């Protein structure tokens, strides 16, 4: 060992790897050594940082001091060698690129939902002879070229014959080129607009280090021409929002005000985006970690506000529809792409959102075909295909948000559950919670609907109560601290739990206002709802008040139909 | 010392080893390629088959 550079060169020179990675950290701190010294520094740093492809090409022969066994990659610093001796690398959005940044290093930061194949593009075309012997190779640059049938040789030019050449696919040198699209990020893009793509073109060792349905931080030169890749005041702003005191309510009625009441159905929806424990038996077998809401419900109340709230609050959520291309929009479909002769699969809505919220309005309005992977999804993590063209399997994690409306619009008293919802019992029996808002009306009620309206109607503020509306970024840190929690059951709370599971079967195991039947799948929901509701408090063990409130919940969710 | 260009396949020495190996083979890798009677094993396939 030692000097590590010539211990890579040596570990080449023994054949055992073929790619060679520079850092900007080693540069940093061979200039320090050389500025501590009194010597000139000749500063690499702000040099390597504009044009790379002429500094690849440059000092790869000042490393060889057609023939290249290895490949040359760089890697820029990061922001904790960037504040100490006091930028290069920023990470940046697609939108933030500024058209003048063509030939910087940069490090943009985003999903991806398009990748191709792995294709061996040529980089010098060899050709042999045998009238002169001498193989000649040409230098390709483009995406296209033409076969030099004219030889170019140092014996052929002094001669009358002009004999036939040839070509050869193995003394030319290929590489693993591969195309991707990258996306702009969710929550950078700024307020209404889209999130515009942009073109990644990787070459040799890096090319299967992209696999769709991830977010990436890559790090290249911008012709993008990829070098490295890798993958994933605030305390005052959590203690602040514990201190006051009842959290779970504070932060139950501080989300979607713009509504009346429904605290118990939005409660339910923050536990939904809290997400819950994902749990691993290390033994091949990965259950759910995740609960999937319904809104069932009669025109009049809002549903696409609570929805917009609640896609606008938690990153990375989609709002989706029933018709139109939601065949295509749930599901990988194929396509001819315009820049090069190539099939590509177009990604549906649940793989640019993979870790969060997936919502449908218009749930009944649907087809078989978009209920046959809402429910695949449903029930487990991973896509499966069977069509011609891609055959993979594709992970995501995803919590579904449905809302519906019954067969004649509102409800029917005279008709039953099973009757009055279409959808089969296998469906909303992996649906855990249902919440059937039903409006009735009524004299005394409807008042505080309609002041609430006219009050929101009349300006922008909220109803003077003696409690204020929490900001997106305060709860979203509050959820994103509450997700590392990993609560545990204890055995006072088992007795309880399997009892009143036992009591639940019984009583659910056939009349004129009855629906579905108890399941264990509602059984790890309530598990699921409890880890929530202990996660919700940052507590290490799950107590006995967290089985009382899920329970009380998941009975309120279906006592409304006797109003 | 003839020398293809971007092979290091010599004709006439090969050619003289692969008869030197084709007249000359009886059970070696029995041998000596693993710790595990008959007589010129590619001169009786080679007069079988034509």
């Amino acid at each position: 060992k030692g000097p590590k550079y010539m211990a890579m060169l040596q570990k080449v020179a023994n054949r055992e790897l073929n790619s060679v990675i520079i850092d900007l950290d080693d540069i940093l701190q061979y200039q320090n050594e050389k500025f501590l010294q009194g010597t000139q520094a000749d500063d690499l740093v702000s040099a390597i940082q504009q044009n790379a492809n002429h500094f690849t090409e440059l000092f790869c022969r000042a490393i060889d001091n057609l023939t290249r066994r290895y490949f040359l990659y760089f890697k820029p610093l990061s922001q904790n060698c960037a504040r100490r001796y006091r930028i290069s690398s920023k990470p940046l959005s697609v939108r933030q690129i500024k058209g003048d940044f063509l030939g910087q290093l940069i490090t943009v930061r985003g999903i991806i939902t398009r990748v191709s194949d792995v294709k061996p593009a040529v980089e010098v075309i060899a050709y042999t002879c045998d009238q002169c012997g001498y193989e000649v190779f040409q230098e390709v640059n483009s995406r296209t070229f033409t076969p030099l049938s004219e030889c170019t040789s140092e014996e052929c030019s002094q001669n009358q014959t002009k004999g036939q050449l040839f070509m050869s696919t193995r003394a030319s040198k290929f590489s693993a080129f591969q195309e991707c699209k990258i996306q702009e990020l969710s929550q950078q893009v700024p307020v209404g607009h889209i999130p515009r793509s942009l073109n990644i073109h990787v070459n040799g060792t890096l090319v299967r280090s992209l696999s769709p349905g991830d977010i990436v931080d890559v790090t290249g030169i911008f012709l993008l021409e990829a070098q490295f890749v890798r993958q994933h005041d605030v305390e005052e702003r959590v203690m602040e929002l514990i201190t006051s005191g009842d959290v779970y309510n504070r932060l139950a009625k501080s989300i979607a005000p713009e509504i009346y009441g429904n605290l118990d159905v939005k409660k339910a929806l923050l536990l939904l985006l809290v997400g819950g424990v994902d749990k691993r038996v290390g033994d091949g077998m990965k259950i759910r970690g995740d609960i999937n809401v319904c809104l069932m419900g009669d025109p009049g109340v809002a549903k696409s506000q609570l929805l917009k709230a609640i896609c606008k609050i938690s990153p990375r959520g989609v709002y989706t529809t029933g018709k139109g291309s939601s065949g295509v929009g749930l599901t990988a479909a194929v396509m001819k792409d315009p820049v090069t002769d190539e099939m590509i699969l177009e990604g549906g809505a649940l793989v640019l959102a993979d870790n969060g919220i997936c919502c449908i309005d218009e749930f009944d309005k649907m087809d078989e075909s978009d209920r046959t992977a809402i429910h695949e999804v449903m029930e487990q993590q991973t896509i499966s295909i069977s069509k011609a063209g891609i055959n993979t399997t594709l992970n995501a994690r995803t919590s579904i948000l449905a809302a519906a409306n019954p067969l004649y619009g509102r409800y029917n008293p005279r008709l039953s559950p099973l009757d009055n919802i279409n959808l089969p019992a296998a469906l909303l029996s992996r649906f855990d919670i249902l919440f059937l808002m039903l409006d009735i009306p009524s004299r005394d009620d409807d008042e505080k609907l309609a002041e609430h309206v006219t009050y929101v109607h009349m300006h922008n503020k909220q109803p003077d109560l003696d409690f204020t509306p929490v900001e997106p970024s305060k709860m979203r840190e509050y959820i994103a601290y509450a997700k590392t929690k990993r609560p545990v059951m204890s055995e006072a709370v088992n007795d309880y739990v399997v009892q009143a599971y036992i009591r639940l079967r019984q009583d659910s195991k056939d009349s004129k206002f009855s629906f579905g039947q108890a399941t264990p799948r509602t059984l790890l929901g309530i598990i699921r709802l409890s880890q929530a509701l202990a996660k919700l408090r940052l507590a290490d063990m799950v107590d006995i008040d967290d089985v009382e409130e899920a329970l009380r919940l998941v009975r309120v969710s279906k006592e409304s139909l006797y109003q | 010392l003839r020398i293809i260009w971007g092979t290091n396949v010599s004709i006439q020495e090969c050619t003289t080893n692969f008869r030197n190996f084709l007249m000359s083979f009886k059970y070696k890798f029995r041998k000596i390629l693993d710790e595990r009677d008959e007589e010129l094993y590619y001169i009786k396939q080679l007069n079988e088959m034509r």
